[PDB]
């Protein structure tokens, strides 16, 4: 569907009591270490030998960080996703060929580390909202190319 | 493939969240039919099928009691859950890709529940058990 | 991308010299015997019990049929194929419940007993602006739901 | 999870196929490269990465080298081809998803060529085939 105000509601409450900088660096971190083939793309990023060398790389904390800077960005336009997303697509799929199933991947790994950060206050339905959030921005990083 | 540090990992991991299997399967298949309401025909014969539902949470109990059988036949998923295979993947005619939505669920809850213990590590080897579980319960398909 | 004049001209030119009647039957049979829990939604249609059940039962000819010629109504409209998937969309999503992962598994079907039929007209060139048609088109009949 | 009758089959046709398994692997590559070029990055170091290409009929050769190895090694695609998954999934890094590529590839190739002998039964296990090689390909990742 397109949004409801209670969606709105959650969406706009879980960005605004995030930590960014918890949060960030844990959700990438996670996902170059369960699926290791995505470390292919970070390859500047250097030291990424094992699980600590990625847990504590600098490199890959404050990227983790700027995907999320660029998750807020839709939050604050969610009724213009797709246009916001545009430039990034482009990057994502024409100038670096990320499979866009890897964008579900990271996805999977954000609401991993928010479920433990929130707990029990995690719900289904604020699990519901913000899936749905992820989904319309993953359709938007891929989009364009089919 | 599960190497033997994979398994003891797994096995290390259960013996923490065991405790709690009732509650982890209640958690995770609510979650299941409110963030993936087209996995809700599968279970539309029970009356009730909301969040609260006895249903959902006897069936919560059944499914752990099936991740539980798998912990057990780690050496052998293919032959442990040959019977579920036959019900899940023959019979009913589950999709395969409602068992990567469960799988994810039930990952969510466990980090819900024991954050701590849930590390990046245990989540590799989670994550590899439950594909092979996924795997198994594919075996009778075709 | 958007429609080129060469992949326009490559669509209409399948669509033109294609058998309904044999591509439809084959396409459709086929998919219910390699992807076999894809039988959960043909529940009507009968004797599905083996392969040989499958590809003689006349439900399932018929029913393959009618995929292709919804295809048709997209080759018909290229510039508006979201709009045209629609109705479609909402009784494969919503009324239904059809994994969308599937639509990807019967275009491959599709794709595959073209390949067939055509032997070797059917060129790298072709084969990219018909998988081009057909992610557009899974696109569309899931696109509403996410 | 190949049976008895997935291995006789994959067997039979490779029986007939095999002939021109240096067409069907270049046919291939090149179908890949063209309607997937998200893939031509992994081959960027080759001078020519077109359809016609020297370097491209020489790997669609080796390529094919690697499926009649897995068809010798059918009861045990793991150990026969942990070499291929050590430098595609350790080395190379390769994408899972592409494996899922080259595979739909391959089979278009085949109803391109042998459009007679690929018979929907024969469709099911060589599928259950290429599922197994990927499979078995993803050895190394984690
Ligand atoms: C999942 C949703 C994602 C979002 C919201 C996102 C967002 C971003 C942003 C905001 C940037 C920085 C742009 C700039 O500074 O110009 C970036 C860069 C990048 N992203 Fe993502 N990304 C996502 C997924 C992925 C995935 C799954 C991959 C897998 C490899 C990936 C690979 C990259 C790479 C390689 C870069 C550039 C790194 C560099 O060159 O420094 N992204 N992404
Ligand atoms: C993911 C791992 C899963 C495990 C370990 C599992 C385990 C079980 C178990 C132990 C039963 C037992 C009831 C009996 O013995 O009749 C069962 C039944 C059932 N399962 Fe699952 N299952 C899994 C995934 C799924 C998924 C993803 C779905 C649907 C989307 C599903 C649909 C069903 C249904 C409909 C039943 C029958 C319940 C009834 O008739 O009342 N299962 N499963
Ligand atoms: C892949 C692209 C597809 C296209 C273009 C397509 C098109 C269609 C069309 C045109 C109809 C008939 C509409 C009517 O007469 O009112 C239909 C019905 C249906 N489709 Fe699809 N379909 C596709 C994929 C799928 C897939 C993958 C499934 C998997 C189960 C599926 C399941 C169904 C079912 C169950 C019906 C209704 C059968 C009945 O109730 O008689 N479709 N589809
Ligand atoms: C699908 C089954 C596949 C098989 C059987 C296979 C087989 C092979 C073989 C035998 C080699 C040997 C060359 C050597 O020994 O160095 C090779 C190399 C290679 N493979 Fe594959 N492969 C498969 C899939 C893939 C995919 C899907 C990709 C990329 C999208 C890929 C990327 C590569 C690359 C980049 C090389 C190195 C070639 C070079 O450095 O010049 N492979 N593969």
């Amino acid at each position: 569907v397109e949004w409801t105000d209670k969606e709105r509601s959650i969406i706009s409450d879980i960005f605004s009591h995030m930590d960014y900088d918890d949060i960030g660096p844990k959700a990438l971190s996670r996902c170059l270490i369960v699926y290791p083939w995505t470390q292919r793309h970070f390859s500047g990023f250097g030291n990424l030998y094992n699980a600590e060398a990625i847990i504590g790389n600098a490199n890959v904390a404050a990227h983790g960080i700027k995907v999320l800077h660029g998750l807020d960005r839709g939050v604050k336009n969610m009724d213009n996703i797709a246009a916001t997303y545009a430039d990034l697509s482009t990057l994502h799929s024409e100038k670096l060929h990320v499979d866009p199933d890897n964008f579900k991947l990271l996805s999977d790994c954000i609401t991993i580390v928010l479920a433990a950060k929130m707990g029990h206050a995690f719900t289904a339905e604020t699990q519901g909202a913000f899936q749905k959030f992820l989904a319309v921005v993953v359709s938007a990083l891929g989009k364009q190319y089919h | 493939s599960l190497s033997d540090k994979d398994k003891a990992a797994v096995r290390a991991l259960w013996s923490k969240i065991g405790k709690s299997a009732d509650a982890i399967g209640n958690d995770a298949l609510s979650r299941m039919i409110v963030v993936y309401p087209q996995t809700k025909t599968y279970f539309s014969h029970w009356p009730d099928v909301t969040p609260g539902s006895p249903h959902i949470k006897a069936h919560g109990k059944k499914v752990m009691g099936g991740i539980a059988l798998a912990v057990s036949k780690i050496d052998d998923l293919k032959t442990g859950l040959m019977e579920l295979s036959e019900q899940h993947a023959y019979k009913l005619r589950v999709d395969p890709a409602n068992f990567k939505i469960l799988n994810h669920c039930i990952l969510v809850v466990i980090s819900t529940m024991f954050p701590k213990e849930f590390t990046p590590e245990a989540h590799v080897s989670l994550d590899k058990f439950l594909s092979g579980v996924a795997l198994a319960l594919a075996e009778r398909y075709r």
